[PDB]
């Protein structure tokens, strides 16, 4: 739950031994191009099934997307500070580790869309198509 | 205390941690030495984690 507090509010993980559900892969090599990995949801980020604790399963897919949106904003500027950043503690008898994950999960896509529709706009290229 | 077997779990874990930093290092100087205190900083138990979270802050002055 400290690798969880990094991956969801930023786009990085820190596990000395890989036991987290999300694992990043590198597909930015010299022989791998930007037009050869084409969209990074289908190859670059996978979900490892058996490192999921299975009580995060209800949000499991979503946990992959959260830091994945945030990371392609971080490569320009690494400040992806969120007002929803908070210490996450496992609670059973309560679902508060559901609320924080969805709270970050909506804000992440909002920030990436506001960045993407303003800088590197999708209106101009589609009009030109 | 059945010959002090509770007083080998308050020590013998500190000393075991400080016998790893005294085993892993071998003639290191400079930045590869602050990568050796860093070598045992990422541990699951908060006990050994909380000892070297202070040792790093000391050594990196």
């Amino acid at each position: 739950f400290e690798v969880l507090e990094k991956w969801i509010y930023r786009g990085i993980i820190h596990d000395p031994y890989s036991e987290f559900m999300v694992e990043e892969h590198e597909l930015r090599k010299e022989r791998i191009q930007e037009d050869y990995n084409d969209k990074y949801w289908d190859q670059r980020y996978t979900i490892v099934q058996q490192q999921i604790p299975s009580f995060l399963q209800k949000m499991a897919d979503k946990i992959l997307s959260t830091g994945k949106y945030l990371n392609v904003v971080r490569e320009c500027g690494h400040d992806v500070t969120c007002p929803v950043a908070k210490e996450i503690i496992y609670t059973l008898k309560e679902r508060a580790y559901v609320e924080q994950i969805e709270k970050a999960f909506n804000y992440a896509s909002k920030v990436l869309l506001d960045f993407l529709m303003e800088e590197k706009e999708l209106v101009a290229h589609l009009r030109s198509i | 205390l059945r010959r002090l077997l509770v007083w080998t779990y308050d020590p013998k874990i500190r000393l075991k941690t400080l016998a790893a930093l005294v085993d892993h290092c071998q003639g290191r100087k400079g930045g590869e030495l602050a990568s050796a205190v860093h070598a045992y900083t990422k541990t699951g138990d908060p006990y050994m984690r909380s000892l070297v979270q202070h040792i790093l802050s000391l050594v990196s002055h």
